[PDB]
């Protein structure tokens, strides 16, 4: 299989394909969150470049991950389906074993596990 | 089945049977069971016919490539090949074989491989189900360098008696002679040993 | 160019670079020789005594194989461990499908085709010896010299390391006035003496002699080291030579 | 403990003048227990009609499985499979599964829309192919199926005449297996039309 | 060793973009153009053949338009040798869901595991990526008819008119302009053809360089027809509207 | 050891540009002329064998090869690579079909299968692509005779006729003046040596020639009798006589 | 430039790596001759032993492959014995499996597509040898077959390998000019030896002792080298006519 | 079953009865047990009806492409030893009892192959239920130097024995001859000794004596245009 | 230089310049030595600390009751070596109910050293090791290098400054090997060899480290106010 270790350490102590990864962030459209007293807001940019868009079909910024839990994101779209995809197979999981919904603290935890994980295994990026 | 291999001062003859039996009936009464693993390297067979066959086939196989390498194995070395597959395999094989051939060094010599695929090497060798009736005949009548026609008639003699009370053999008496000289093979039918 | 910065890379002559750096290797390493007698094989060796500290005799260089086949190697000490460990792989397994020990010939393309594998991908690297190795069989005794492009010839005597042509000459003269044949006992004395001459290219340190022999007559056959009385016989002999 | 009677079940062809016709009972049950009367075991795939008897779970999984091949053939080949090649694709999917069979008793039947030639098949469940001229039998009363066609059946048929041969054929042998009946349905297949028929028959 | 030899098709550049994936659109802009149509009856696919030989046999060639299932198709832009492999691959996945819940996939989870095979071939394996865009047209019964399209990224979205390959920009222009949403098949038919002839690199538009098909409801009663167009029927069309 | 290429060494370039495929397709460039012909009744294909040495028997190198009884290969570029994909397709037409189906694969389809492995040399780690373009002909009971090219890339195409290689650039232009669509098999054959003697330099014979053809059914190459839907194999190589006999006809 | 490293095109459609493992071949200096007879087939190639010390009975490129099957090789010795095992391994395996002796066209197509593998695989590199298979075969009669590391390979009436080979190549051509038949018109292969390496004597200029050759013969049913007595016998008759 | 093979002067020549059985009952009167596994090398099968049509298939693909790999016509020891191994790593699970007969460059060939791997050479062979029928009648008549007439007739009539005698084997007498120098040919059912006697009565039923629920047209075309 | 970027490549004049990088690693590793007589062996090694709130790096590490060895370079590098002796001396006593000899012992750590510097993806190990012990012929004293060289010796030193360590060993050689049934005179010896290539610090209690095997003493080591009779 394809080992080659595609994020390493450079003389300054940086990791590059992490902080390149971090660009493609800043390219994505812009995505805020603000929690009020009894609630919490997911504010999302769609760019107007496409327009004759079909909005019924094409895919959503914000995703629930469970029926208590939603996600947005900000970089490469078809990255993001990935780590959604995890992300509801470990809700239905925890749920499974558990026999609880996730917290909102532990499905952020997984899902930065990933990511983590992704920054120091071989063949991936 | 009655097969031997016996040694004498020019070298090594083979013998056989032809009969082969699936439960009382023949479904072969013309079987050679002397078969050749190389040029002056031959076995007898016995047991399983479908195990014996596959066993001398990857012999056949082995022997040849060394050949290709190192140059004409010695005898010894045939039989050891032989025992590598009947006790690494003892579980699923039954198959029980005698090895002959003749060396210009080592003249004729017999391993016999029974079941467990332990390793004996002999003045002569017998084995099959109608080697049990000959035991004691073999044993009064062998000597050591005996000539060609001595042995013919105690191989022909011997396996006449096997034949004579062993129900799974039978048919044609086959031999194989190994010398100097070269391969001879030899033929007896049912009217020339059945009267001995 | 950037022919010989990998492995098993045909360079625009059809060289393999890598393989001729190892050689290098080789050639920078201690005198060993092989000499060919009327019934079997001796095999020398120079040790360079870096120290007043290293221990005499302990520090051993010859190895065997099987119990027929000696074994001796110039250049990358650990490298040429490596390859009589295959060695005594492949000797091992032979002796356990075809019964009788392995022969030189055959023993000889075991190692050559090991040897040449480590030429054939970037993923490895050649191995820095030139072996030179023997025995006797059922054909009788079989000398072998085996560099590191897997390339290996018999020879009546061989020579490697850093006074290998020096020893090469040495044994030129040998074949030439011994055409009948040299005797075991004989071969000892003159690889002794090959030896001390072949130490006026590493003359700086001085070094310990090492012979090992197989014969038919004076070790049956089997691998063994030359010690005790017979070494010393050998010392004096080589060193009344050079005097 | 037998699999292939554990259900029950029959399915019978035949063959007629430029015509074919397959037939099947409609029971499923868990041995002496009926449970459904609408479990039909023909299907088919395009022109190509596909019999199965045996034990239901692999009837289910293999009606599947066939729709599964005869749609990626269909989308590769550009063309709708034949009742002669159909059979072979059978034979080969069942002899894959030599030593972990499916146990079925599979029955092909239909028309090869080239040719015009009339086709029936059958076959044991590890693969083995009966190409038969008159008829085909399968199923728990198969035995039964064997003597009623055997004697019933004469070559060159009408499609109206076939029809009461058939029929007559099925239905008098499931009266005499415990494990089939309740029902039955007979596919009348021309080379353009094709009629199924619900019988009326003794629900014991 | 090996790694002297790599060329790392998996990482970001300092800009933050993948390397392979922007050069394998660049290889798809030079490919013939492609053409998807929505309206409220049925679904349009048109696209253009690469310029053709009068010795190449139409009536049994396929490079563009392909068939996914009865209800889903695709057109393709860029290599046709990609482009089969992630078809065979769309084709069974549509056979799996079918047998496991015994319904037609839905048009969206189609798109989507297709999608989600590409973006595995930017983030890890060390392979090139498939050199290949997709326009879906298809069909169910939650959405209705539907238009997608996927690109080497792994990327999809859902469109109500879109092109892929040569001239898009161009093309999507035309469409933006002339589309309505009230609009209905036999004048989708006509926008797309006529976008085509605009946009195409070749002199005229002609029958024997072009691929054409329609997904209707335009089959008897409550189901949908496929209808992958044949020579002579382009031909026809091509009068009709009043191209030739 | 272990193969530690498992990287594509096939990638785009900033311009779009699958190099190492765009370079397979100039090696076919470098290769011998081949071509083929559809007519109604049949297909022909044909090339020139170009040998490498007088000494050198050419009839034990066949460019022209059977897949299968009713469909031929020709090839322009690297013999070693045509080799090996003539054993892969023939191989490949009984695994992925006729174990399954109990029948020869068509045309089409046999291609697709040929392509997929040129497709995977072209993405696969630590391989290189085909150095080769292929010209199949074939016929089958459906579809009847068709023609098809095949690149490095996987790409494949149908053809009336059409030609690979040296010249064919050439042979193209003299194949769309001579094509219609009502010739008959020896018309087509005819117009083969004609294109064909266009490209070839020295001797033009039976023996320097290739030539086969995708016609009628040749019970005579059968082998056997007794059964009446097996009829024999479409695909004929023409003898070296033969080719002669219709040299003198031109 | 890492495309002339690795087995990967050249922007001109080429393989360097396989161009320059052609050049490897040509490394030992040494020149080999193929010739066929009525019931026979011959082989011979120069022998050179430089160093005294070598065994000269060691140093060989003539490899018996099969009983029927003998193979010489031109390039390095390394190389040469990897063929030679590989090629006695897979005639060994062929006869296990299809229960005949492999024929020698069937062995050269196998090596060929092995060294193929070698041009399209990276991570294997081509071996630097040219394969000469010769045999009399069953079916074919004599044989000639040679392979080499493009993967390419044909059979021949006569071949010629090594840094001379063009000058030997065009000897045997202008000879089958003459005869107009496609062998050595002779019924005992001593004969048939005698014209290979007179012919090679005519081409090369240079004259042999039994030392300075090697010959390999095939003839039905076996395959054999002569030994050094044996081509004395050989080089003694043609010096006498 | 009865399946036998019979050498001749020029050539093989090999035959079987067209019975398949399942228990007691008959599953195909009319079963094809003559396999061709190249042009001129066919084999008679005995067993496993499934078993005995795969491995043929199986074995006559590998040697199909064999023969196209060695541009040579296929041997029968090829075959042969490509089944017995094949045979034998199944350790007789694959119940396929096989003659195996031809001719090629090297000759005419009779073999015999067994479900365990085993191998057996001979002029006159036979395998199956009937076996013992038939070799009774091969034993009685048989002789050195037939003619290819005289191996047809002793072949059949080894069948009929097997057919007539044997409750396994029935039906017909299917034959191939194999002569050297010549095109194989298939002799399906060259004896029909076997046809049944017309019926007493004939069972057509009046039109409508079935009675029925329901109707319906049946689509098997596809989804249609406009 | 272009020859120095993995293991598997060979420089022009054949050397391994990886090998000749992790040979620095021990260069940089703090003092020890290593001394035997007939009857004992001696390891006598300097460790380091961090700081002054530091612990001193331990530099001698026990492999069995009968052997054991000092490090120089890294620290992790020589924990898997000796992990791969435990077990090695642990494998000869479980099977063959046999204390493994030191010199076996030195073949195998050459052998799994050699293997790292002949394949690509791996390293060098970048420690070197001195091994001593007790077996059936007697005291050894080995000296481990990651080149895969081992070699038996009366006595040395490695790392930083241990030249000066080796000169007074080889002046001494006759005195200190006649040093039998003595063991405090051995470890003298060993700390006056060892303070040869000591400058600006001198022996404290937390700095010396001491380890000892012989006739009837299995490998023991000693640190802190057990090596205050020494200083
Ligand atoms: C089925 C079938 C035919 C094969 C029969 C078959 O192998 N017979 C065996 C006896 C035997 C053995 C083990 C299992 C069963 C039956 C046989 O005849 N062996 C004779 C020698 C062989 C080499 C010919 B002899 O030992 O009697
Ligand atoms: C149609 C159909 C299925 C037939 C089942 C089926 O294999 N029958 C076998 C007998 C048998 C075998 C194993 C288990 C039970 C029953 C059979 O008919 N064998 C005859 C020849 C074969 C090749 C046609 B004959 O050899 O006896
Ligand atoms: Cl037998
Ligand atoms: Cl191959």
């Amino acid at each position: 299989g394809y080992d080659r270790a595609l994020s390493i350490f450079s003389p300054d102590g940086h990791i590059f394909q992490v902080e390149y990864a971090l660009e493609a962030v800043k390219r994505g459209t812009c995505a805020v969150g603000v929690k009020g007293k009894n609630c919490v807001v997911l504010g999302c940019e769609r760019r107007s470049t496409l327009k004759l868009q079909d909005t019924r079909i094409t895919p959503s910024k914000v995703s629930k991950i469970d029926s208590h839990v939603v996600l947005s994101f900000s970089g490469l779209n078809a990255d993001s389906r990935i780590l959604i995809e995890k992300a509801r197979v470990e809700a239905q999981s925890h749920r499974l074993t558990l026999e609880d919904p996730v917290t909102v603290e532990y499905l952020t935890r997984y899902v930065a596990g990933v990511q983590q994980r992704y920054t120091q295994s071989g063949g991936v990026r | 089945t009655s097969i031997m291999a016996v040694t004498f001062k020019d070298g090594v003859i083979l013998g056989a049977d032809s009969r082969t039996t699936t439960g009382a009936y023949i479904a072969n009464r013309v079987t050679d069971k002397l078969t050749r693993v190389h040029d002056k390297i031959w076995c007898c067979r016995s047991g399983s016919a479908a195990d014996t066959q596959a066993i001398a086939d990857i012999v056949q196989y082995h022997l040849e490539l060394y050949t290709s390498q190192y140059g004409t194995p010695s005898t010894e070395t045939a039989a050891s090949v032989f025992k590598e597959l009947c006790y690494e395999n003892k579980d699923n094989l039954t198959a029980g074989i005698i090895v002959a051939g003749y060396d210009d060094k080592n003249k004729g010599e017999v391993y016999t491989i029974p079941l467990g695929g332990s390793v004996h090497k002999l003045p002569y060798a017998i084995a099959g189900s109608g080697s049990t009736f000959i035991y004691g005949y073999c044993d009064k009548n062998f000597r050591e360098n005996m000539s060609k026609e001595e042995t013919v008639d105690f191989i022909k003699h011997s396996l006449s008696q096997a034949i004579k009370w062993d129900g799974s053999s039978g048919g044609v008496i086959r031999m194989v002679v190994l010398t100097a000289a070269g391969v001879e093979r030899l033929i007896f039918y049912p009217d020339e040993y059945e009267q001995l | 160019t950037g022919y010989d910065l990998s492995n098993s890379v045909f360079s625009p002559d059809g060289r393999n670079f890598q393989v001729e750096y190892a050689v290098k290797a080789v050639e920078n390493g201690t005198t060993s020789i092989g000499i060919k007698c009327n019934d079997g094989v001796v095999f020398a060796v120079e040790k360079l005594i870096t120290s007043k500290l290293l221990v005499p005799q302990k520090n051993v260089k010859i190895q065997v194989v099987d119990r027929h086949i000696g074994c001796v190697y110039s250049g990358l000490i650990p490298d040429g461990r490596h390859l009589v460990n295959r060695g005594r792989e492949e000797a091992a397994s032979f002796k356990k499908l075809y019964k009788t020990p392995i022969p030189i010939p055959a023993f000889a393309d075991r190692l050559g085709q090991y040897v040449q594998a480590h030429t054939l991908y970037n993923s490895v690297r050649p191995f820095g010896v030139s072996t030179i190795f023997g025995g006797v069989d059922k054909n009788g005794a079989h000398l072998y010299m085996l560099e590191p492009s897997g390339s290996y010839w018999g020879y009546k005597g061989a020579a490697t390391g850093k006074g290998r042509q020096s020893a090469k000459a040495e044994l030129e003269k040998l074949v030439d006035h011994h055409p009948e044949g040299l005797s075991a006992r004989e071969a000892v004395k003159q690889a002794a003496k090959i030896i001390y001459l072949a130490h006026e290219d590493n003359k700086e340190k001085d070094f310990e002699l090492e012979i090992s022999w197989c014969s038919l007559s004076e070790t049956n056959g089997l691998h063994k080291f030359v010690k005790g009385d017979l070494l010393q016989e050998a010392i004096d002999f080589a060193q009344k030579e050079i005097n | 403990s037998d699999p292939s009677s554990i259900n029950g079940g029959i399915v019978v062809a035949m063959t007629g003048k430029d015509c074919v016709a397959i037939a099947c009972d409609l029971r499923l049950g868990s041995q002496s227990l009926g449970v459904s009367n609408k479990f039909e075991k023909i299907f088919h795939y395009g022109h190509v009609f596909l019999g199965i008897t045996g034990l239901a779970t692999d009837v289910t999984t293999l009606n599947e499985m066939f729709r599964y091949k005869t749609n990626l053939y269909k989308l590769k080949e550009e063309r709708a499979i034949e009742p002669e090649t159909f059979t072979q694709l059978v034979s080969s999917s069942l002899y894959e599964r030599r030593f972990g069979p499916y146990f079925v008793g599979p029955v092909v039947a239909g028309i090869n829309s080239k040719s015009g030639k009339p086709f029936i098949a059958g076959f044991d469940l590890i693969g083995c192919i009966d190409e038969a001229k008159d008829f085909i039998v399968s199923g728990t009363a198969s035995d039964q199926l064997f003597g009623m066609c055997e004697s019933l059946y004469e070559p060159n048929l009408e499609p109206e005449d076939l029809f009461e041969t058939i029929s007559q054929a099925l239905l008098n042998a499931a009266d005499r297996d415990a494990l089939s009946g309740w029902g039955a349905v007979v596919y009348i297949i021309k080379k353009d039309e094709v009629v199924k028929r619900y019988l009326k028959m003794r629900q014991d | 060793g090996s790694r002297r030899y790599d060329s790392r098709t998996t990482i970001f550049s300092p800009e933050g973009r993948l390397y392979q994936v922007e050069y394998a659109l660049e290889s798809i802009s030079h490919a013939g153009t492609a053409i998807g149509i929505m309206a409220s009856d049925g679904i349009v696919l048109a696209a253009e053949r690469k310029v053709t030989s009068t010795l190449l046999e139409q009536d049994t060639s396929t490079e563009k338009l392909y068939k996914l299932n009865d209800k889903i198709a695709v057109a393709v832009a860029g290599l046709t040798a990609d482009a089969e492999i992630l078809i065979n691959t769309a084709r069974i996945h549509a056979q799996n869901y079918l047998k496991t819940y015994n319904e037609d996939i839905p048009v969206e989870i189609l798109v989507r595991r297709l999608s989600d095979i590409k973006q595995g071939y930017t983030q890890h394996g060390g392979l090139r990526p498939f050199g290949v865009s997709f326009i879906y047209a298809g069909y169910d019964d939650r959405y209705g008819y539907q238009l997608y399209t996927s690109n080497p990224s792994g990327n999809y979205t859902g469109w109500k008119a879109i092109s892929v390959g040569a001239n898009t920009s161009a093309a999507q222009t035309l469409l933006q302009m002339d589309y309505k949403d009230d609009m209905k098949v036999d004048d989708a038919i006509e926008l797309a053809l006529k976008t085509l002839s605009k946009t195409t690199d070749s002199s005229a538009l002609t029958y024997d360089r072009l691929e054409f098909a329609t997904i209707r409801k335009g089959a008897n009663d409550g189901e949908v027809y496929q209808k992958i167009f044949k020579p002579q029927e382009i031909k026809d069309i091509l009068v009709k509207t009043g191209i030739t | 050891m272990t193969d530690r290429y498992s990287f594509s060494l096939t990638t785009f370039s900033p311009s779009g540009k699958l190099g190492q495929i765009d370079y397979a397709l100039t090696a076919v460039k470098q290769g011998v002329t081949s071509l083929g012909i559809k007519a109604t009744n049949g297909v022909v294909i044909a090339t020139e064998k170009k040998s490498s040495s007088p000494l050198a028997m050419s009839e034990t190198l066949s460019k022209v090869s059977l897949l299968t009884p009713d469909i031929g290969a020709v090839y322009s570029g690297m013999g070693p690579d045509y080799r090996v994909l003539v054993d892969k397709s023939r191989k490949v037409a009984h695994t992925s079909y006729k174990r399954i189906y109990g029948e020869y694969p068509p045309t089409k389809l046999l291609v697709s299968e040929v392509a997929k492995i040129m497709q995977e040399a072209t993405q696969s780690g630590g391989v290189r692509p085909f150095g080769v373009s292929l010209l199949i002909a074939g016929h089958d009971e459906f579809n009847g005779f068709s023609l098809y090219q095949v690149d490095p890339s996987g790409s494949y195409f149908p053809w009336k006729a059409t030609a690979i290689g040296k010249g064919s650039v050439a042979a193209k232009t003299f194949l769309e003046k001579r094509w219609n669509d009502e010739l008959e098999l020896e018309d087509a054959i005819h117009i083969a040596l004609l294109t064909l003697k266009e490209s070839v330099e020295g001797e033009f014979n039976g023996d320097t020639i290739e030539l086969a053809i995708i016609g009628d059914e040749n019970p005579d190459l059968l082998g056997y009798t007794g059964i009446p839907t097996d009829k024999g194999p479409r695909f004929r190589k023409l003898t070296s006589q033969e080719i002669n006999d219709r040299l003198e006809a031109l | 430039g890492y495309d002339r490293h690795i087995t990967i095109f050249s922007p001109e459609g080429r393989l360097y790596q396989v161009e320059y493992a052609f050049k490897a071949t040509n490394q030992t200096n040494i020149n080999s001759l193929a010739v066929r007879g009525k019931d026979c087939t011959v082989v011979i190639s120069q022998k050179k032993v430089p160093d005294k010390l070598l065994d000269p009975t060691t140093v060989s490129y003539i490899f018996c492959i099969s009983r029927t099957i003998g193979m010489v090789v031109n390039g390095p010795i390394p190389d040469a014995r990897n063929a030679a095992l590989r090629a006695k391994a897979e005639a060994a395996e062929f006869r296990y499996k299809y229960g005949y002796d492999m024929p020698c066209d069937v062995l050269a197509k196998r090596m060929a597509n092995l060294s193929q593998i070698y041009t399209q695989r990276a991570y294997m590199r081509p071996l630097g040898v040219i394969l000469t298979f010769v045999s009399v075969d069953e079916e074919l009669g004599p044989s000639i077959y040679k392979t080499d590391p493009a993967g390419y390979y044909v059979g021949y009436k006569a071949t010629a390998t090594g840094p001379k080979q063009q000058e030997i190549t065009t000897n045997l051509e202008n000879h089958f000019k003459k005869s107009k038949i496609d062998h050595i018109n002779e019924e005992s292969w001593e004969k048939v030896v005698e014209f290979a390496i007179t012919h090679m004597i005519d081409a090369l200029g240079t004259e042999f002792s039994k030392n300075d050759l090697e010959v390999g013969v095939a003839t039905k049913d076996k395959f054999f080298t002569l030994s050094a007595e044996n081509i004395e016998e050989r080089l003694v008759a043609i010096a006498e006519q | 079953t009865t399946i036998v093979g019979v050498k001749f002067n020029n050539g093989v020549v090999i035959a079987a009865d067209t019975r398949s059985t399942q228990g007691p009952i008959v599953a195909d009167k009319n079963c094809a047990k003559l396999h061709r596994i190249s042009p001129k090398i066919w084999c008679a099968g005995a067993g496993t009806a499934a078993d005995t049509e795969a491995v043929t298939q199986l074995i006559g693909s590998n040697i199909e492409l064999h023969s196209l790999y060695t541009s040579r016509e296929p041997r029968v020891v090829s075959a042969l030893q490509m089944l017995k191994q094949h045979l034998f790593k199944y350790q007789g699970h694959i119940g396929a009892y096989l003659i195996v007969a031809g001719v090629d460059p090297t000759g005419s060939h009779l073999f015999s192959i067994h479900a365990h791997g085993s191998t057996d050479v001979g002029y006159y062979l036979s395998l199956g239920s009937g076996s013992l029928a038939a070799m009774a009648v091969l034993e009685s008549h048989w002789k050195q130097d037939l003619t290819k007439e005289e191996a047809i007739k002793l072949a059949s009539d080894a069948i009929q024995a097997g057919i007539w005698n044997d409750l396994g084997s029935g039906s017909n007498v299917d034959v191939c001859v194999m002569e050297i120098g010549k095109d194989a040919e298939y002799l399906r059912n060259y004896l029909t000794p076997n046809v049944r006697e017309e019926k007493q009565k004939s069972y057509k039923f009046p039109r409508g004596t079935t009675a029925v629920l329901k109707e319906s047209i049946v689509n098997i075309c596809d989804i249609q245009e406009e | 230089n272009n020859y120095d970027g993995d293991t598997v490549t060979f420089s022009p004049t054949g050397r391994l310049f990886q090998v000749e990088y992790a040979l620095e690693a021990i260069k940089q590793g703090s003092v020890t030595v290593g001394l035997r007589s007939n009857t004992h062996a001696v390891l006598v090694a300097l460790k380091r600390n961090a700081d002054e709130l530091s612990s001193y790096q331990k530099k001698i590490i026990k492999c069995d009751e009968h052997m054991g060895l000092s490090l120089a370079g890294l620290a992790p590098d020589a924990r898997v070596l000796s992990n791969y002796l435990r077990q090695q001396c642990n494998y000869s006593s479980l099977v063959f109910n046999r204390k493994l000899a030191v010199e076996r012992a030195g073949h195998l750590l050459c052998d799994k050293a050699q293997k790292n510097t002949q394949s690509y993806g791996g390293r060098p190990y970048g420690v070197g090791l001195l091994i001593i012990g007790y077996d059936k012929s007697g005291a050894h004293l080995l000296e481990f290098q990651p080149s895969g060289n081992v070699t038996e010796l009366y006595g040395t030193a490695i790392g930083a400054r241990s030249q000066g360590a080796k000169t007074y060993l080889e002046r001494t050689l006759d005195t200190f090997i006649k040093i039998d049934g003595n063991p405090d005179e051995l470890i003298k010896a060993g700390v006056e060899a060892i303070s040869q290539s000591l400058r600006d610090e001198s022996l404290t209690v937390d700095n010396l480290s001491i380890a000892i095997v012989g006739k009837d003493t299995p490998f023991t080591i000693y640190d802190g106010e057990a090596v205050a009779k020494y200083i």
